[PDB]
């Protein structure tokens, strides 16, 4: 009683019932380094301007 | 301080929009008015200074130099009126533009609260003088002179710039006030020795120092009359002003480092005074005399005592006026004879008596006759040097004797004796020339009435 599969049936993506636990870290990755402080705040004018040599602005 | 700077800038549009025959009159009138305005910076304080703004400040070392700088421009215009008569209107206006630009650069240089701003303007002055020398000079050597006058200066000035920026990386400021208040001792190290040399040599080459003085006779002999006037009166004093300003951060290394420069100055003043005795050129003689006087000023600044600084200020002002007068007298002779050789036109006292009187007064003030401010500066420097070491009196006395000798030699060669027979084009002196000499000489004899005005901030 074997019915031969039709065209494009064995290439389907199918689902599997498994009790094997999902590997939580399959890549064996380390801990990612902490990001940069990403500072945030409100802009204010430069203190005494450019402060380049004799320029007052 | 803008009440002086803005009118000087307005001198340019007023010059360029003037009529073809009104440039000299307008320039002279408004330059005299600017001098009168600048004369109110002489009201100085015994406290710190006249700190107008963050960019410009006034001092009792700065104010006499500023007044002299403003007063020199009208005289330069009067002196240049004659030999530029056959000149096109555009080129006369360009000459006046060069003079005005030089005054503006000098005025901003002398106030200049910043050392980098001071350096920038101190070197900006180099361009108009170079153009004046290489463009409106008569001889073929002017170009060569300009080259010398340029590269010497830059040879000393590029290291200074490096040192300057280096200092701001360590101190954090180049403002004179913060530099003075936060000064710390300079250790006796190789790095500090080379920093000292970089700080000093730029101002030393411009005095000029005896070893590095070769550019000056070339530049003065080759330049036109106004160029010679401004070189001898103001541009030589930039080195003295800069040294007095910058030696505040060079202690205590100045005690050791000053010895070669002190020896060079004390011997080269004798050397140049003796050179003046054998000189066939008036302009060259006056240039060498200037070298001797500035050698004395270098000694004063290196000794670095209150009396030294007072004498240096007085001598700088007095020499500026006297040397400008001497160059003007020699130029009046040259515009008649076209030779510039001292031995050629002789016995001019018989033909031009009032100009002979002007010659006598200029020679007396170059000779440091008391109570002229020339002798006030001379005597203060000599007393400070005597306290520094009692053996300096030998060299100072020799310098005084040789100075009297060549001054009276120059007077006697040109004014006394018999007139040259074949010279018959000697015209009576003009009102312009007599007024030029008077406007040089009356300020000196007036300044001897109020010497504290030119004795500097240590008075
Ligand atoms: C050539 C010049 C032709 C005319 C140019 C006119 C403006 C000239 C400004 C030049 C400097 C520009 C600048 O950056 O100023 C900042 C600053 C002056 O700012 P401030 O006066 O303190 O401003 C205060 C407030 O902003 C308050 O400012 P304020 O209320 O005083 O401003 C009034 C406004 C008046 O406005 C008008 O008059 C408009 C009609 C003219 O200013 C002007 O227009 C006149 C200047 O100058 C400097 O930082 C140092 C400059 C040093 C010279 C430049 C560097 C090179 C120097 C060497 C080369 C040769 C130089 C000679
Ligand atoms: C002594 C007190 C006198 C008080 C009277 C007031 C005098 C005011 C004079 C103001 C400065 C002179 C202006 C310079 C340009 C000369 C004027 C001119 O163009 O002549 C044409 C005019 C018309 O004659 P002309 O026939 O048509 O012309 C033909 C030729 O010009 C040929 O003319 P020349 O052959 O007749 O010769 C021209 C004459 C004029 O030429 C000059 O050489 C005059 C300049 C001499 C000074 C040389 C520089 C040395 C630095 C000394 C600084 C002193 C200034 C004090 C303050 C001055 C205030 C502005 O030269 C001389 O006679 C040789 C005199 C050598 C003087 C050496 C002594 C110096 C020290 C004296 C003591 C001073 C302080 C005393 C302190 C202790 C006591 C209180 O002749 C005169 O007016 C001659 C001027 C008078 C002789 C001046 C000698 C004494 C004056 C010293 C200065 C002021 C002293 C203040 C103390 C008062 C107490
Ligand atoms: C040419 C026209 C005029 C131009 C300007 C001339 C003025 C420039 C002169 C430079 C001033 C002197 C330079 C250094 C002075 C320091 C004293 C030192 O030289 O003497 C001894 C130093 O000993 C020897 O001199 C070492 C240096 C020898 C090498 C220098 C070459 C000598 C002649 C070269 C002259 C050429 C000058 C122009 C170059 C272009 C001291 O013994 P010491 O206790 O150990 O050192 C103490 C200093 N420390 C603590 C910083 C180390
Ligand atoms: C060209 C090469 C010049 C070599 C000179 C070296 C001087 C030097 O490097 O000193 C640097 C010194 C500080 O030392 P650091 O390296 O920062 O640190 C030391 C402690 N860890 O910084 C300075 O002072 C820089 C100043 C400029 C150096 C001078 C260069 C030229 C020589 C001095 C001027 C004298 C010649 C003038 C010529 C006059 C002709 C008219």
């Amino acid at each position: 009683g074997w019915v031969r599969p039709d065209l494009g049936e064995l290439s389907k993506v199918t689902k599997v019932k498994t009790d094997r636990p999902l590997p939580e870290n399959p890549y064996h990755s380390r801990a990612r380094p902490e990001p940069n402080p990403e500072a945030e705040g409100d802009l204010k004018p430069a203190k005494h301007g450019s402060r380049l040599f004799f320029w007052t602005m | 301080m803008l009440k002086i700077i803005i009118p000087t800038t307005m001198l340019l549009p007023m010059t360029w929009m003037s009529k073809h025959n009104m440039i000299w009159i307008n320039a002279t009138v408004h330059s005299l008015l600017i001098s009168l305005i600048s004369l109110s910076l002489l009201n100085q304080l015994g406290e710190n200074s006249l700190n107008f703004s963050l960019t410009f400040f006034s001092d009792s070392l700065s104010a006499p130099l500023l007044v002299l700088t403003t007063w020199l421009l009208p005289l330069m215009l009067m002196a240049s009126q004659s030999h530029l008569s056959k000149e096109t209107t555009t080129r006369k206006k360009l000459y006046i533009t060069m003079l005005i630009l030089l005054q503006l650069f000098l005025i901003m240089t002398f106030t200049a609260t910043e050392l980098i701003l001071f350096y920038i303007l101190f070197e900006a002055t180099l361009v108009p003088t170079l153009i004046i020398i290489t463009r409106w000079g008569n001889q073929t050597e002017r170009l060569n002179a300009g080259l010398y006058f340029l590269f010497y200066t830059l040879a000393g000035s590029l290291p200074l710039l490096v040192a300057l920026v280096y200092i701001q990386n360590t101190t954090g400021s180049l403002n004179f006030l913060i530099i003075h208040y936060w000064s710390h001792p300079l250790s006796n190290s190789w790095s500090n020795i080379f920093m000292w040399l970089a700080c000093i040599m730029a101002f030393m080459v411009k005095m000029p120092l005896y070893g590095l003085h070769l550019w000056l006779p070339k530049a003065h002999v080759e330049a036109p009359i106004a160029g010679s006037m401004v070189l001898a009166a103001v541009l030589l004093k930039l080195g003295g002003y800069g040294m007095m300003r910058i030696t505040t951060i060079l202690n205590p290394l100045t005690n050791y480092m000053a010895y070669p420069f002190l020896m060079l100055s004390m011997w080269g003043m004798i050397m140049t005074s003796s050179i003046c005795l054998r000189q066939t050129d008036l302009k060259s003689l006056i240039a060498y005399s200037s070298v001797s006087h500035m050698a004395l000023v270098i000694v004063a600044i290196m000794i670095q005592t209150p009396w030294s600084f007072m004498g240096a200020t007085a001598l700088m002002i007095a020499h500026g006026l006297t040397s400008s007068m001497l160059f003007c007298l020699a130029n009046t002779n040259y515009e008649r004879v076209h030779s510039r050789t001292m031995i050629l036109a002789r016995g001019l006292q018989t033909l031009l008596p009032l100009m002979a009187t002007w010659w006598l007064v200029a020679s007396l003030t170059n000779l440091a006759l008391p109570p002229s401010i020339n002798l006030i500066g001379e005597l203060f420097i000599i007393t400070a040097s005597f306290s520094w070491s009692n053996i300096t009196i030998i060299l100072m006395g020799m310098n005084m004797m040789i100075t009297a000798l060549y001054s009276l030699y120059m007077l006697i060669t040109t004014q006394r004796g018999k007139y040259t027979h074949h010279i018959n084009n000697i015209k009576p002196s003009f009102t312009r020339e007599n007024a030029l000499m008077a406007l040089h000489i009356l300020p000196l004899l007036l300044l001897t009435l109020n010497p504290k005005m030119i004795l500097g901030p240590l008075y």
